RNA sequence: UGGUUCGUGGAGCCAUGGGGGAAUCUGGGCGGACCACCGCCUAAGGCUAAGUACUCCGGGUGACCGAUAGCGCACCAGUAC
RNA sequence: GAGCUAGCCCUGGCCAGGGUGAAGCUGGGGUGAGACCCAGUGGAGGCCCGAACCGGUGGGGGAUGCAAACCCCUCGGAUGA
RNA sequence: GAAUGCCGGCAUGAGUAACGAUAAAGAGGGUGAGAAUCCCUCUCGCCGUAAGCCCAAGGGUUCCUACGCAAUGGUCGUCAGCGUAGGGUUAGGCGGGACCUAAGGUGAAGCCGAAAGGCGUAGCCGAAGGGCAGCCGGUUAAUAUUCCGGCCCUUCCCGCAGGUGCGAUGGGGGGACGCUCUAGGCUAGGGGGACCGGAGCCAUGGACGAGCCCGGCCAGAAGCGCAGGGUGGGAGGUAGGCAAAUCCGCCUCCCAACAAGCUCUGCGUGGUGGGGAAGCCCGGGUGACAACCCCCCGAAGCCAGGGAGCCAAGAAAAGCCUCUAAGCACAACCUGCGGGAACCCGUACCGCAAACCGACACAGGUGGGCGGGUGCAAGAGCACUCAGGCGCGCGGGAGAACCCUCGCCAAGGAACUCUGCAAGUUGGCCCCGUAACUUCGGGAGAAGGGGUGCUCCCUGGGGUGAUGAGCCCCGGGGAGCCGCAGUGAACAGGCUCUGGCGACUGUUUACCAAAAACACAGCUCUCUGCGAACUCGUAAGAGGAGGUAUAGGGAGCGACGCUUGCCCGGUGCCGGAAGGUCAAGGGGAGGGGUGCAAGCCCCGAACCGAAGCCCCGGUGAACGGCGGCCGUAACUAUAACGGUCCUAAGGUAGCGAAAUUCCUUGUCGGGUAAGUUCCGACCUGCACGAAAAGCGUAACGACCGGAGCGCUGUCUCGGCGAGGG
RNA sequence: CGAUGUCGGCUCGUCGCAUCCUGGGGCUGAAGAAGGUCCCAAGGGUUGGGCUGUUCGCCCAUUAAAGCGGCACGCGAGCUG
RNA sequence: UGGGAGAGGGUGGUGGAAUUCCCGGAGUAGCGGUGAAAUGCGCAGAUACCGGGAGGAACGCCGAUGGCGAAGGCAGCCAC
RNA sequence: CCGAGGGUAGGGCCCGUGACUGGGGCGAAGUCGUAACAAGGUAGCUGUACCGGAAGGUGCGGCUGGAU
RNA sequence: AAAUG
RNA sequence: GCGGGGUGGAGCAGCCUGGUAGCUCGUCGGGCUCAUAACCCGAAGGUCGUCGGUUCAAAUCCGGCCCCCGCAACCA
């Protein structure tokens, strides 16, 4: 049966991407929250 | 002049289609078309503002000249009559002696190859457009500018027409297709005659398919829903309304006058619509 | 309408969205409706250190913990997953 | 968070084969002229039988399963919403 | 010591369930300490519109080589998608970018919002759309249209010659399009051949044969040829294409019009360049100087922007062509030749799966192309099979019960059971033949019969060719042969009668309901005159709609047929410059506080004062409602009539123990040996009823009842046999 | 109530006696045959079908007779639903 | 051949009287209706009277015991 | 080969029959109305249409077989 | 106005 | 189980708020008619379901019983 995860590299980058985060005050806060916690990757990775 | 079909399929029993008799050209004029962006009933926000629309066959919009006072006193030969999927009216292609080409709505009885012209001194002849004050009272007319130099807004649907009942001051009095009587300014241009394709209302669709082809998505009753969705919803088994029939939003749908009262156009309306 | 202890209360005072709209000291505001007396202070321009607040950072010290405790992590942790 | 699901918009792709035989057109008959009748050509349709493809009617098995919805037989639509 | 406590650890169940499809295995020979599991060979089975091959998405070194087996692999393991190390991805022409735009996103201008921010024309981004120049062959353990060989091609820069008013982000043309059917001519591909090439083979009773088996092509510049696409030529006038303009458009004249010509492709040929088997011998070598031809079938693909028909009326920008403007004409553009230049990223491998999405090497899910041969009417169906790929990563024994899945049965044939649930029967093509009823299409494949294999003779027609032969495609008649059975295996409807419901194909509770529910054309009401009504948003702004009452929103009913009665008292809506009511405000009679006072401050009647409400009316396809008790006919029984209280007004037509009937298995009739269900009637309708529509209706239904035939392991009633456990 | 699965049917039984048959009797308004009522007696037996979800019941065709009841209205870690 | 009559028929166009409804002026205690009343209407300003507008239907006198058509039927006026 | 006939299947016409139902026919003195023959007390009738316990009433149009 | 025998 | 009702012969007022029973038809008597109905003028008839209680006094207010309709009987 078709499951919930059908990966698409263009989508993952346009939706959760870094340039997407910067464009909204929410997403900007998303980055600030992750840096303070000290995560190693602020954005999901994708090879493009 | 509608055509029928033998009932060789159950949906084809009652279907009817237009004869397409007056149509002289199978394809439009390239220079006069542009893309009609299908809205799907959704606005710039993305929300649906009008339910149950979209999914219709793809169409190319055909530019219409709702301002014939543009080219005053320059005649034109009726080149052809084409089919427009963007309105109920047939349209007619015009080749001006000026060389420019334009579409106008095709009035009834307009035959290809005749002269049409617009101007205060233009003859009273089907197809010619004049300001209202220069049109004999009583004559049929259509494609009426509501206000001067703002584009024809009235009497554009298939077979519609507007009549002239008299003049008062700068304004003239019309009987709109709805029956309403309204003072319209004389300087508003208007095309004489009645809109063509009068048999449009006798088209029997035939099946749910043709509802979709035109872009009409299925419309579901209110009583077939649930409380959160519609006022009529819910109820064990089938059920009557149980309240004054109300729109999905609460305001009643049985004879509730919606027009704003203090609208300044009230001064210029003489008689509310008839029937 | 808001602030003040003040929830329309006798409800001033400070601030103010709408309306009407003065004076230049013999001008003006306040002393809890309002009046008089007697007093206080000069609105509608602006700046001003020190005394106060916090602890990512450095140090000192614990009748603070001692690897299920103590920061989630004494160890390659905001990692594996 | 619409990479599942629901709707819409932009742009591409797919639907073996077979059967039925609408209108129209040509001829002939007919009539004052017509309607109309018959044979032929014609190839319409949310038409029929039926793969792919999209479904999930009935039964059985599976029930710590191959599987947090599957497998077998059977069954519906299959040029159209 | 307990909180189905938290964390961790070790037991129990238990050597029990299970080892992930029942497509299947055996033997021999290698290596190794060790082998059913690794490798080589022979034999056997499995898919073959794939379980084969090529892409795209996703995955990220899993590809190749060497060396290894603690763990990973549902057992083992020398093996591997695992561990270690080395190696491996080559492009002007394939794809993407330095070109274009679509939804959409962003957004100079501009608008909006407490802040954050939200809109918005031009512009810009945005592709699996448009546009764009490479085909075949070889080679590596691994890459190749990328390296190599042969034959082609594009753009840019410079130089040169020839030609011309050159020049663009501005004008115009073109790009440029739907669904169904479809002509002609080719190619892909396929079949045959006594013709050409070939190593061989004679078996086991026959065959030295016109015998068997293998193979008989691919690409190709200019030119040529066949087949199609596209486009008329000149002159004059011009006010339109937001400047100009010879271009375009419009008008007039002249010549040409299925043409011809000019132009672009597609196929064939083409200098020339490669490929090239079975078999035998150890991936290579031979075969071989390999041959490379003829006939038939033939595309959904190519010519292509073909043609016809129809209604729902079928993208934009750029490249390309032309037109002119500043400018500039020592230039610049174009055509041709020569010499130079040509950058970034991707190329391995998996890719219907053990490497992707499902926690797993998971019986599930994943878009596009090719997908061969024979036969069965056909076909991507079924069966067998080529190339190619696998036997699904535990086996070996035994031959109990029991479950799963499958096969058979005496006599009976629904007695089973809630129900024929299930399993049988029927089954494809041909010809005869086919009822009520109907909306004239239908019902209808109704039903129900007969034929079907092979051989000999005779004979019609079509395609190809040429008109014949050859090959191919359709048939027709006569005489005969065999078997239990001739669509001899596999794929392939049981049928009929009568009700309720819904018109119909369709849609839904992904994941227990596919229905009688939703939707649907169609009917009716009602709203809206444009900056519409309505909707989203505080707004701006959008949608409505680049629509205009034959249009648009809202509500109910749901084809069509015949119809839809009475009540407007209450509620809702519509109408109603009177009156009554009514807050702010106006108004200020009249009072009060205080000051010596001028004055300051507060209370405050009548009267003037919108919508709304009361009040008068209208309105049912608006919300809703539509009586009781009593008497009476020359038998009885029942009341067509009458009496009386009440209502706003008292249920009309049609139907009715119904999807509704409590009493109920109402009563009568049918069908049955027997019928609480079903069917037809009756009517005292506990409690149908006319757009929450009423009564019907041909056709349709994996909907829900009742009946019959056919056939059956459903059953009396069980028995045997097969395979996986 | 940190679960005692609830009607009916199939399957499989087992018990009680207030016995329906069969056996042994008393009385009889018992002539015989055949019955009526009561006593003893539970060893064995107690059919098939129609309708309804039915238990019960009604009906058809038989029968020696077509008995009533208990075992969680026996029995769902056995099934049906 | 030449003439005559006629509501014979079909299409298009057109005239006034009257009825109802709306707007304006003026005006007030009833109008309307029957055998006689009542329902209705009317101070929220009706009837009656003046001016203006919209819309449909039928064609007074002429006209008749008349004319035309096969029949049903055909009547303002102009034209084809 | 034909063939009496027998079996199977589906049609056609006719006769009888059937819960129930529709009107109709007649049948000395049932009930309720009074529509027609007088201008029947609303002139009659007719075709058609809707409505009514019943005859009948009304609408449109036609006839005189209508009197004064 | 106004029925029936 | 809950609600309403019973009164001349029939169908209803009066009951709430005690003192007085009324409306229509019918029945009876007499009128008009040839006669009947219709119509006109008169007239009679009800101790309020029953029983008990309160009160000076009960159709009337309160209790018990009979009958008459009407509503409810739900989760299992
Ligand atoms: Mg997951
Ligand atoms: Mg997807
Ligand atoms: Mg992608
Ligand atoms: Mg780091
Ligand atoms: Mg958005
Ligand atoms: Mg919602
Ligand atoms: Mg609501
Ligand atoms: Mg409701
Ligand atoms: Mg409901
Ligand atoms: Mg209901
Ligand atoms: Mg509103
Ligand atoms: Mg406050
Ligand atoms: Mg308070
Ligand atoms: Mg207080
Ligand atoms: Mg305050
Ligand atoms: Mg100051
Ligand atoms: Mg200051
Ligand atoms: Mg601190
Ligand atoms: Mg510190
Ligand atoms: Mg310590
Ligand atoms: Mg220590
Ligand atoms: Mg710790
Ligand atoms: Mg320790
Ligand atoms: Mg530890
Ligand atoms: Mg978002
Ligand atoms: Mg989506
Ligand atoms: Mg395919
Ligand atoms: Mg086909
Ligand atoms: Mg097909
Ligand atoms: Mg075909
Ligand atoms: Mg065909
Ligand atoms: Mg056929
Ligand atoms: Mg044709
Ligand atoms: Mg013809
Ligand atoms: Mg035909
Ligand atoms: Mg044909
Ligand atoms: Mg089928
Ligand atoms: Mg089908
Ligand atoms: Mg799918
Ligand atoms: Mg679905
Ligand atoms: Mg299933
Ligand atoms: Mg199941
Ligand atoms: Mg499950
Ligand atoms: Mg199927
Ligand atoms: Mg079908
Ligand atoms: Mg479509
Ligand atoms: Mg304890
Ligand atoms: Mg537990
Ligand atoms: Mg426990
Ligand atoms: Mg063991
Ligand atoms: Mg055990
Ligand atoms: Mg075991
Ligand atoms: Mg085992
Ligand atoms: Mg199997
Ligand atoms: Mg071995
Ligand atoms: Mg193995
Ligand atoms: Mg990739
Ligand atoms: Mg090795
Ligand atoms: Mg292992
Ligand atoms: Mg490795
Ligand atoms: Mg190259
Ligand atoms: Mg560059
Ligand atoms: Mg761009
Ligand atoms: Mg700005
Ligand atoms: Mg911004
Ligand atoms: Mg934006
Ligand atoms: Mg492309
Ligand atoms: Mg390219
Ligand atoms: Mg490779
Ligand atoms: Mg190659
Ligand atoms: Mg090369
Ligand atoms: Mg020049
Ligand atoms: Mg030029
Ligand atoms: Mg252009
Ligand atoms: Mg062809
Ligand atoms: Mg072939
Ligand atoms: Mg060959
Ligand atoms: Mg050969
Ligand atoms: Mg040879
Ligand atoms: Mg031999
Ligand atoms: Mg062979
Ligand atoms: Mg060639
Ligand atoms: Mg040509
Ligand atoms: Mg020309
Ligand atoms: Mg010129
Ligand atoms: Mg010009
Ligand atoms: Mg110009
Ligand atoms: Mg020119
Ligand atoms: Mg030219
Ligand atoms: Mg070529
Ligand atoms: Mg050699
Ligand atoms: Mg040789
Ligand atoms: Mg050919
Ligand atoms: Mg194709
Ligand atoms: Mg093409
Ligand atoms: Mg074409
Ligand atoms: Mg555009
Ligand atoms: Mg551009
Ligand atoms: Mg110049
Ligand atoms: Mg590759
Ligand atoms: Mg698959
Ligand atoms: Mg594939
Ligand atoms: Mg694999
Ligand atoms: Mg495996
Ligand atoms: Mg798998
Ligand atoms: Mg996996
Ligand atoms: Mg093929
Ligand atoms: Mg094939
Ligand atoms: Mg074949
Ligand atoms: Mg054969
Ligand atoms: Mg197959
Ligand atoms: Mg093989
Ligand atoms: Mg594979
Ligand atoms: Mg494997
Ligand atoms: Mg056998
Ligand atoms: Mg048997
Ligand atoms: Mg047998
Ligand atoms: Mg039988
Ligand atoms: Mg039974
Ligand atoms: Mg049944
Ligand atoms: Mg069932
Ligand atoms: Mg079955
Ligand atoms: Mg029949
Ligand atoms: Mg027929
Ligand atoms: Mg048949
Ligand atoms: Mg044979
Ligand atoms: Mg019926
Ligand atoms: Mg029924
Ligand atoms: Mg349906
Ligand atoms: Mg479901
Ligand atoms: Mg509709
Ligand atoms: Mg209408
Ligand atoms: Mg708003
Ligand atoms: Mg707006
Ligand atoms: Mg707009
Ligand atoms: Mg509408
Ligand atoms: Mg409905
Ligand atoms: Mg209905
Ligand atoms: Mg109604
Ligand atoms: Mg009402
Ligand atoms: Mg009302
Ligand atoms: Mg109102
Ligand atoms: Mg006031
Ligand atoms: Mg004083
Ligand atoms: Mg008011
Ligand atoms: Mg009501
Ligand atoms: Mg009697
Ligand atoms: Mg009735
Ligand atoms: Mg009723
Ligand atoms: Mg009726
Ligand atoms: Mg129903
Ligand atoms: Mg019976
Ligand atoms: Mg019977
Ligand atoms: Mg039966
Ligand atoms: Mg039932
Ligand atoms: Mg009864
Ligand atoms: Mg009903
Ligand atoms: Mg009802
Ligand atoms: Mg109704
Ligand atoms: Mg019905
Ligand atoms: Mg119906
Ligand atoms: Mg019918
Ligand atoms: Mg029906
Ligand atoms: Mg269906
Ligand atoms: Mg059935
Ligand atoms: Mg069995
Ligand atoms: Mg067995
Ligand atoms: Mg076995
Ligand atoms: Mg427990
Ligand atoms: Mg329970
Ligand atoms: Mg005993
Ligand atoms: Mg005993
Ligand atoms: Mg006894
Ligand atoms: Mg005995
Ligand atoms: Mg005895
Ligand atoms: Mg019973
Ligand atoms: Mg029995
Ligand atoms: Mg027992
Ligand atoms: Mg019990
Ligand atoms: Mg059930
Ligand atoms: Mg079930
Ligand atoms: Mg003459
Ligand atoms: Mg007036
Ligand atoms: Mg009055
Ligand atoms: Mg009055
Ligand atoms: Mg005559
Ligand atoms: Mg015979
Ligand atoms: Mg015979
Ligand atoms: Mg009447
Ligand atoms: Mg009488
Ligand atoms: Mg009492
Ligand atoms: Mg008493």
């Amino acid at each position: 049966m078709k499951r919930t995860w059908q990966p698409n590299r263009r989508k993952r980058a346009k939706t959760h991407g870094f340039r997407a985060r910067m464009r909204t005050p929410g997403g900007r806060k998303v980055l600030k929250r992750r840096r303070q916690k000290g995560r190693w990757r602020l954005t999901p990775a994708v090879r493009k | 002049a509608v055509k029928k079909f033998k009932p060789y399929t159950p949906s084809r029993r009652f279907m009817t289609v237009a004869d397409f008799s007056e149509i002289t050209k199978t394809e439009p004029e390239k220079s006069l078309v542009k893309p009609l962006k299908k809205t799907g009933g959704r606005n710039n926000q993305g929300r649906i503002t009008v339910r149950f629309r979209g999914g219709g066959h793809k169409r190319l919009y055909r530019i219409i000249d709702f301002k014939r006072w543009d080219k005053v006193g320059i005649p034109a030969k009726v080149a052809a009559i084409e089919y427009d999927p963007n309105r109920s009216a047939r349209i007619a292609l015009l080749h001006y002696v000026d060389g420019e080409k334009r579409y106008i709505i095709a009035p009834d009885g307009l035959q290809v190859g005749q002269q049409v012209v617009a101007g205060p001194d233009a003859p009273i002849q089907v197809g010619n457009a004049l300001p209202l004050r220069f049109i004999p009272v009583g004559t049929v007319v259509h494609a009426v500018e509501l206000e001067p130099k703002k584009g024809a807004k009235l009497a554009r649907a298939a077979g519609t027409s507007a009549q002239i009942q008299g003049r008062e001051g700068d304004y003239v009095i019309l009987r709109l297709p709805s029956g309403e009587l309204r003072k319209v300014h004389g300087e508003c241009y208007a095309t004489v005659g009645a809109v063509g394709n009068a048999d449009h209302k006798n088209i029997v669709l035939g099946k749910a398919g043709r509802s979709r082809w035109l872009g009409r998505r299925p419309h579901v009753r209110g009583a077939a829903m649930n409380p959160v969705d519609h006022p009529h919803g819910g109820g064990e088994g089938r059920a009557p309304r149980g309240r004054p029939p109300a729109s999905p939003w609460g305001w009643q749908t049985k004879g509730l006058k919606t027009r704003k009262r203090r609208k300044p156009s009230s001064r210029f309306i003489i008689a509310r619509r008839k029937k």
